[PDB]
């Protein structure tokens, strides 16, 4: 007889079933993992970012990483959105254009 | 209001033609005028753009909202964006027609709305639709009923991956390629989604299609938090390579989205540290 | 209740317009309410489940018309709960056998049900009628002997 | 009784507002269903108030009604093997009993 | 040899069929009962609502 | 022709990073000869004119034919070019997918009734209408 | 990560006790796990870890 676990990223996490039906590579459980069809290994964690010391006092509530503008050079920049205002910043500064 | 903001331009500013309607008085004199017209959600498609649950004004302003409302404007031009909104144009006496089609639907809200190859899918947690534009006619986009419980449940948990959407119909997860859908969540995670998302709330979940990794997690807020907060917690990650369900933590997340990263991260060079020293001033993740 | 089970993002219920003068609800915890013309008055009761398989020969093991002493049921079940359990069978294979015993099998002490039948065609019955019990079934596993025939 | 109303008859220009107030001769409680003859050239708001608001719209003669009901109870017939059916069509339900 | 009952929910009620010809993970009658594929427990229950 | 800096009178160049022109037929051993968009106003065949496509991050890099079907791409938002006889509208140009884009202007080519193309993650093969991942 | 109920009703029976001894896994790259582990004499509950 044989009794290999193989392939345990073949399939994740399984609930809501039975666990005592289920095969050897199924979780009942799984958090910050990632699965590639043969293996498993923890997630890519977080970490803050900030293009100017002037964002990490703001609370954005949505973007676009606009790639062109005219104004602008062959750079992309954001357009960021904020509760009252909406802002612009491409690596060098911060700028509110939000209509007047 | 929308409040576009052109190719050719550093500000922020309504969109062109947005509340013209063509009105034409006695003896058929025509004129146009503004009226005070507010959205809900604004999509690009067919060169063209859309509008959802319009809270359309006119004379006498006593708003009558119209959720089940949906225009369509011209089509773009060289680095600009549409310029006639109005449906009752080429009535002053060929191209570039506007109009709606005030669908009939339950529950209406019409919240979201999503193109694939070339084929609209609207979603208003019931009753799903699809958009057949035509080329130029009396009727350019005929929309035709798909389903009777499928359905979005936030504006935006859709997103398309391969040929198809991933959809979150009230209960489970689904993706359709078109006329079929099937269930990606059938027994495996449906009471543990369900369960997780319908404590706090679940009008804040959301989606993205982290295509770097062949991933597509449905973002949604954590089971203890405040009633009121809508910064999702965690994440129930599937990857459309293998059919596999993953879940992580997110850091609060508001919203979500594809940049590139700083100078200092998007490629950096030893003749740019000029003012930089081995001191990590405020900078060690490196 | 602090958190009853969700089917729903929304956390929509399925509502019922009765007979019996109201509303109800149509999925929820174990309850069930019989009406009775005698008295002209509504009865609540626990939800009563009940299965039923007739005629097991085990033909794809061994031969039908050979005895078979039952011992044991072997479930593997999830949950908590306390279900009832019935069995019995026949010498024939058209008759609903008669019942031999009934058991309770309450999960988190009890690993199995105990029952001694020979009749060569079984039957199984399991029955639910705890309020308090949301326990699940997922397979069995019966442990049996072969006799004889005629 | 008799319904009579003070305006018979006004001029206006296109832009121009104007308010029409009915008053039965009888000081009861009755509902109000205004009309128009010719469809467009003027635009409402709470049809069901005593008091409507025009504004013209467009060249045209017209000739504007007020009809005044005095609503009353009545029952219906929808027995337990005709009941009820609601449809649903542009967020408005339907009735659709038998001999109604 | 080998003798398992599995997957006790994959099929359910199969009636007007001769219940000696049946896999070991059917039944000949069920009520208030929920199956999916895997497993089976009591459905349910009702109660009012006002 | 792909990303036209278009002229004009008053010649301060504005850019159609989305701009795309397509000339007449052939000749006998020569090349097309009209470009202009506003023909036919001079009061039946031989169109010319544009689309000005409407996508994410422009740039409308690299263009490539495949079985009577153009596929463009721009590093996102591709699409399929559709020619019709002759009409009003001789290409009608549908959106495909979401995601794919190639990577370069030089990034693709035809090897099987298919392309072989860069969506800046992997490598994807289609044949239209549904893409694979070869990597 | 996390997985119950492993009664190895593939190789031999769920009821049977069985002793365990070690965990032979296949990793790669450069790490450090902590491994837990643990059981119960049911199967409906999760295990207590050993």
């Amino acid at each position: 007889a044989l009794y290999p676990i193989k392939s345990l990223g073949a399939v994740g996490v399984i609930a809501d079933q039975a666990p005592t039906d289920l095969a050897p590579n199924a979780f009942t459980n799984a958090i910050n993992a990632r699965f590639v069809e043969q293996r498993v290994f923890k997630t890519g964690g977080n970490a803050p970012l900030s293009y100017v010391d002037e964002d990490k006092d703001l609370t954005p509530l949505s973007f676009v990483s606009m790639p062109f503008d005219y104004y602008s050079a062959g750079n992309s920049f954001l357009v960021v959105g904020t509760n009252k205002k909406l802002y612009k910043l491409t690596d060098e500064s911060l700028t509110d254009i939000s209509r007047k | 209001t929308p409040q576009v903001k052109e190719f050719e331009s550093e500000y922020f500013v309504d969109l062109p033609g947005w509340g013209e309607q063509t009105v034409v008085d006695n003896d058929g004199n025509p004129s146009v005028k503004k009226f005070n017209w507010k959205c809900e959600r604004v999509r690009s498609f067919n060169n063209r753009l859309f509008a959802l649950n319009m809270r359309e004004a006119n004379a006498s302003g006593v708003t009558t909202n119209y959720p089940l409302r949906l225009r369509w404007s011209n089509f773009a031009n060289e680095n600009k964006a549409p310029t006639l909104w109005d449906d009752f144009a080429y009535d002053r006496v060929e191209n570039g027609y506007a109009g709606y089609i005030d669908l009939a639907d339950s529950n209406g809200s019409l919240i979201d709305i999503l193109p694939l190859k070339d084929y609209l899918f609207v979603y208003t947690e019931f009753e799903t639709y699809i958009g057949s534009p035509t080329n130029n006619t009396y009727q350019p986009l005929m929309f035709k009923k798909l389903f009777n419980d499928s359905g979005i449940l936030a504006p935006e948990c859709v997103v398309e991956v391969e040929g198809s959407h991933f959809v979150v119909t009230q209960n489970d997860v689904i993706l359709h390629n078109g006329a079929t859908k099937k269930s990606i969540a059938s027994n495996r995670v449906k009471n543990m989604l369900i369960n997780e998302v319908c404590l706090v709330n679940p009008l804040a979940t959301r989606v993205h299609l982290h295509q770097d990794k062949k991933e597509v997690w449905v973002l949604y807020v954590g089971p203890g938090e405040p009633k009121e907060s809508f910064a999702c917690t965690k994440a129930a990650v599937w990857n459309y390579e293998f059919d596999t369900w993953s879940f992580r933590t997110i850091p609060y997340a508001q919203c979500i989205g594809l940049v590139d990263p700083p100078v200092l991260e998007r490629g950096p060079i030893w003749s740019d540290f000029q003012e930089i020293t081995w001191d990590d001033p405020s900078i060690k993740e490196l | 209740v602090w958190r009853k089970d969700a089917t729903n993002f929304r956390q929509r219920v399925t509502i019922v317009g009765s007979f019996l003068k109201g509303f109800y609800q149509v999925d929820v915890g174990a309850l069930d309410y019989f009406y009775d013309r005698l008295n002209d008055v509504v009865i609540e009761k626990p939800l009563e489940m009940r299965l039923e398989r007739t005629g097991i020969d085990f033909d794809n093991v061994t031969n039908e018309w050979n005895q078979k002493h039952i011992n044991r049921f072997r479930p593997q079940t999830t949950g908590s709960g306390t279900y009832i359990f019935e069995a019995g069978g026949s010498q024939f294979s058209n008759e609903y056998g008669h019942p031999h015993t009934s058991k309770t099998y309450t999960i988190g002490v009890d690993r199995h049900v105990s029952v001694r039948l020979n009749h060569p065609y079984l039957f199984y019955n399991v029955i639910d009628n705890d309020v308090n019990s949301n326990a699940a079934i997922n397979g069995l596993t019966i442990e049996f002997a072969v006799g004889g025939r005629r | 009784s008799s319904v009579t109303l003070d305006i018979v008859s006004a001029s206006l220009d296109v832009g121009e507002e104007i308010v029409i107030t009915a008053t039965a001769s009888p000081e009861g409680e009755y509902s109000y269903q205004w009309s128009v003859d010719k469809t467009g050239y003027v635009s409402t708001t709470s049809v069901t108030g005593k008091s409507i608001k025009l504004v013209a719209l467009r060249k045209g003669e017209i000739n504007v009604t007020c009809t005044v009901s005095q609503m009353t109870q009545k029952d219906y017939d929808a027995f337990d093997d005709y009941p009820w059916y609601h449809a649903v069509i542009s967020n408005c339900a339907v009735a659709t009993t038998h001999y109604e």
